[PDB]
RNA sequence: UUGCCUCCUAAAAUGUAACGGAGGCGCCCAAAGGUUCCCUCAACCUGGACGGCAAUCAGGUGUUGAGUGUAAGUGCACAAGGGAGCUUGACUGCGAGACGGACAUGUCGAGCAGGGACGAAAGUCGGGACUAGUGAUCCGGCACCUCUGAGUGGAAGGGG
RNA sequence: UUUCUUGCCGGAGGUAGAGCUACUGGAUGGCCGAUGGGCCCCACAGGGUUACUGACGUCAGCCAAACUCCGAAUGCCGGU
C-alpha cells in the first residue's frame, strides 16, 4: 500500500509511456532481481501483493529492495454519471513501468529458493518479466 | 457535482519577434518579455514594461557577455 | 599628549610578552582587542515601549554616547511579534572609549561582583570571542540605585583579533579578568 | 468611500487642471504640491479643491 | 461560469479549445515619487543572570540560500536593497519611428522650447522593478477663454 | 517575380531525451552518530552498562505537464 505522503498537484494528465527504460537498468543493491518486458501501469496493490508473496515465501532470512514507487494517480468517474462535468476523484496510483526495469531486488544465499520466490513474484504481475542475476 | 476551475486569462503575445541578421527601423521594437530575459546593449533602450527597442538603424545581433544575453544594433554600411 | 594606561601596558610588555611566549614569525601577529560593543534586548516592548526610554538612559549614563533603536526582521506570531516594533538598545565602544571603558569594567564592576567565583575559560568558540550576560545592570557607579525602577539588561563585550583560542587564552589572562581555574 | 476623487485647481488663473485619488482616513490635511499650469506659463503650486 | 491578470496543458517564433489542472484582481503610496551620496545580507560557533531552541551580539568560512507593498511569473548583490540631505517631472507643447490589432482598443520612444528638482558639472527627471486594480453611447454640471450671438449693442441662448 | 523551392551564412528558444552532493517535491537500504536536536539508575560523571530515535555527512539507485546545473531533429524570421 505505497502512497506518497503528499504531492504538489494532486491530478495528472495521461503519462507517456513510451521508449525504452534507462534508469535503474541493472541491478545492484544484492544479488538477484527481476526484470520487466513490455510495457505496464504497476499498481501499489500489485506492489503490495508481489512483496508480501515474496516475504510469504522467503520467510527467515533475506531482505527486500523495491526500486519503483506508485505515486503517480489516475481518476476514476463513478459510474451512472454523464461523461464532462469535471474531473473525477482519483482511486488508486500507478507506477508507470517502461521494459527492462527492475522492480524487485532479492539478495538470498541459494539459487533454488531464491529463483522460486522470484517466480512466486512473477506469477503475481500483470506484465512477462526474467530472473537477473548480479554477474551480468 | 461540479467543478471551479476552468477560468483563463488572454494572451498577451509575447516574445521575441525580430531576429538576428536583418534590418530593422528607427525605435523598431526587438523583443517583449516579462523580466530581463534579454539585456539592452548598444542602441538598446528600455521600456516601461521591459521590452527591449533599438535607438539607431541597422542590424540586430544578438550576443553573451559575462553570462548575459543582450541584444545590438551595428551600423550597417551605407551603401 | 594622551594615552590611555591600558594601551601603554599593551603596547609595553604585553605585545612583547605574547612575541616571546609564542615565538610569532613577524612582530604584530600579536592579537589586540578589535571592538567593544554594549546592548541589550528588552523584549517586552512588544506590549509596552516607554521602558525603552528609560534603558536608552540607563545606557547614556553607562557609555555617555547616545544608543539606537532597531527593530526585527522577522514576524513571531507565537511571541505576539511583527516587523517593526523597536525590541532592545545598541552602542558600541571604540578605541579610547574601548579603554576607558575596560578600565571602568575591570577596575570597579568585576570587583564588586555579588558572590563573584571568577569566569570560566571554555566559553570561546575557537578564534577568541566572547560575549556574554550578568546577574544584575545597577553595579556601575555611575548609575544611580535610587532611580532604578525594575532589573534590565546591559553589556560588557571584549573581542580578539585572535585566530584560535591558544592565543586568546594567552592575551585574555595577560590583561588580567577573573578566570577561573579548573 | 475610502477613495475620494479630488481635483486640483490652480490659483492665479484658477483653472481645474489635473485630479487625483487620495485616502481621506491618511491624509486629513489638503494636497499641497506643484505642477506645471499650461496657460500660466511657469510653475504654480495647486491646491486641491 | 460569463470581465481582467499568473502558470501548465500549448507539440523549443506568435497563436491554439474543452464544464481541463491551480490561484488572485475592482488597491495603496504625499511617499513606497525624484536627484545624489554612505553601506550589504540571511545561514554561521560561543556565551558577564534573566535572555531560554530563537530577543540583540561582536569576532570573522559566508556570491544569495535574508529579501525587493498586494497571487503567479522574470529578474535584481553591477541592485529595482536600507538610510540620509534636499525637493515634486505623478511637467507643459509635442512627437520621428515602431509593437500591436476584423473594428472601436493597449505599449515604448531619442529630440526640440518655457520654468524648475538633485549634483560643482557631467548627467537623470513624461508616476511607482514589470505584467491584473477596470466600462463604449446619450443626457446633465462647473471654472476660464481677444468663439458665435436669429433685424441695431448686445445679452440670453448656443460654443470651446 | 517583390512569391515558392533548395544550398550556405547570422540568430533566441526550451519541447523529445537525460540528469541530480544542482534548485522545488517524491523515494529505497546501510555506515560514525557525538548530540531523541535526549532517557537503567537524573550527580556536576559509566549506556538502549538496554531492542528506540537517530540530525548533519556519506555510500549508491529512481520518479515529476506547472523542477531544469543540460538539451537536439523539426518549424519559424531575415539575407545571399
Ligand atoms: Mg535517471
Ligand atoms: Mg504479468
Ligand atoms: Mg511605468
Ligand atoms: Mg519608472
Ligand atoms: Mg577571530
Ligand atoms: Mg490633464
Ligand atoms: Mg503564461
Ligand atoms: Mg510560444
Ligand atoms: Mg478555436
Ligand atoms: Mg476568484
Ligand atoms: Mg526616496
Ligand atoms: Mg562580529
Ligand atoms: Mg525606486
Ligand atoms: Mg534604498
Ligand atoms: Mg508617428
Ligand atoms: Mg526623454
Ligand atoms: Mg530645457
Ligand atoms: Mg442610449
Ligand atoms: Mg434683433
Ligand atoms: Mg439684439
Ligand atoms: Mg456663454
Ligand atoms: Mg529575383
Ligand atoms: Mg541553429
Ligand atoms: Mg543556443
Ligand atoms: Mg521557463
Ligand atoms: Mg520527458
Ligand atoms: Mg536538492
Ligand atoms: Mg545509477
Ligand atoms: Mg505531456
Ligand atoms: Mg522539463
Ligand atoms: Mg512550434
Ligand atoms: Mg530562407
Ligand atoms: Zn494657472
Amino acid at each position: 500500500m505505497l502512497i506518497p505522503r503528499k504531492v504538489k498537484h494532486r491530478k495528472q494528465h495521461h503519462p507517456e509511456q513510451r521508449g525504452i527504460a534507462s534508469g535503474g537498468t541493472s541491478v545492484s543493491f544484492g544479488d538477484y532481481g527481476i526484470q520487466a518486458l513490455e510495457h505496464a501501469y504497476i499498481t501499489n496493490r500489485q506492489i503490495e501483493s508481489a512483496r508480501i508473496a515474496i516475504n510469504r515465501h522467503i520467510k527467515r532470512g533475506g531482505k527486500v529492495w523495491i526500486n519503483i514507487f506508485p505515486d503517480r494517480p489516475l481518476t476514476k468517474k463513478p459510474a451512472e454519471t454523464r461523461m464532462g462535468s469535471g474531473k473525477g476523484s482519483p482511486e488508486w496510483w500507478v507506477a508507470n513501468v517502461k521494459p527492462g526495469r527492475v522492480l524487485f531486488e532479492l539478495s538470498y544465499p541459494d539459487e533454488k529458493t531464491a529463483r522460486d520466490a522470484l517466480t512466486r513474484a512473477i506469477h503475481k504481475l500483470p506484465i512477462k518479466a526474467r530472473i537477473v542475476t548480479r554477474e551480468e | 457535482s461540479s467543478s471551479r476551475n476552468g477560468r483563463d486569462s488572454a494572451a498577451q503575445r509575447l516574445g521575441v519577434k525580430r531576429f538576428g541578421g536583418q534590418v530593422v527601423k528607427a525605435g523598431e521594437i526587438l523583443v517583449r518579455q516579462r523580466g530581463t530575459h534579454f539585456h539592452p546593449g548598444v542602441n538598446v533602450g528600455r521600456g516601461g514594461d521591459d521590452t527591449l527597442f533599438a535607438l539607431a538603424p541597422g542590424a540586430v545581433e544578438f550576443g553573451a557577455k559575462r553570462g548575459r544575453k543582450t541584444v545590438n544594433i551595428v551600423p550597417v554600411a551605407r551603401p | 599628549k594622551a594615552l590611555p594606561r591600558l594601551k601603554q601596558r599593551y603596547r609595553e610588555e604585553i605585545r612583547e610578552a605574547l612575541q616571546q611566549e609564542f615565538n610569532y614569525a613577524n612582530v604584530m601577529q600579536i592579537p589586540g582587542v578589535v571592538k567593544v560593543v554594549v546592548n541589550m534586548g528588552v523584549g517586552d516592548a512588544a506590549r509596552d515601549a516607554k521602558l525603552i526610554n528609560g534603558a536608552i538612559n540607563d545606557l547614556a549614563l553607562i557609555t555617555g554616547q547616545k544608543p539606537e533603536v532597531r527593530r526585527a526582521r522577522k514576524s513571531i506570531a507565537q511571541f505576539k511579534l511583527r516587523e517593526g516594533m523597536p525590541i532592545g538598545a545598541r552602542v558600541t565602544l571604540r578605541g579610547d572609549r574601548m579603554w576607558e571603558f575596560l578600565d571602568r569594567l575591570i577596575s570597579i564592576a568585576l570587583p564588586r561582583i555579588r558572590d563573584f567565583r571568577g569566569l570560566s575559560p571554555k566559553q570561546f568558540d575557537g578564534t577568541g570571542n566572547y560575549t556574554f550576560g550578568l546577574n544584575e545592570q545597577s553595579m556601575f557607579h555611575e548609575i544611580d540605585v535610587d532611580s532604578i525602577d525594575r532589573p534590565r539588561g546591559m553589556d560588557i563585550t571584549v573581542v580578539t583579533t585572535a585566530t584560535n583560542d591558544a592565543e586568546g587564552r594567552a592575551l585574555l589572562r595577560a590583561l588580567g579578568f577573573p578566570f577561573k581555574e579548573n | 468611500d475610502v477613495r475620494p476623487k479630488i481635483t486640483l485647481a490652480c490659483e492665479v488663473c484658477k483653472h481645474r487642471n489635473y485630479i487625483t485619488k487620495k485616502n481621506r482616513r491618511n491624509d486629513p490635511d489638503r494636497l499641497e504640491i506643484k505642477k506645471f499650469c499650461p496657460n500660466c506659463g511657469t510653475h504654480q503650486p495647486h491646491k486641491e479643491s
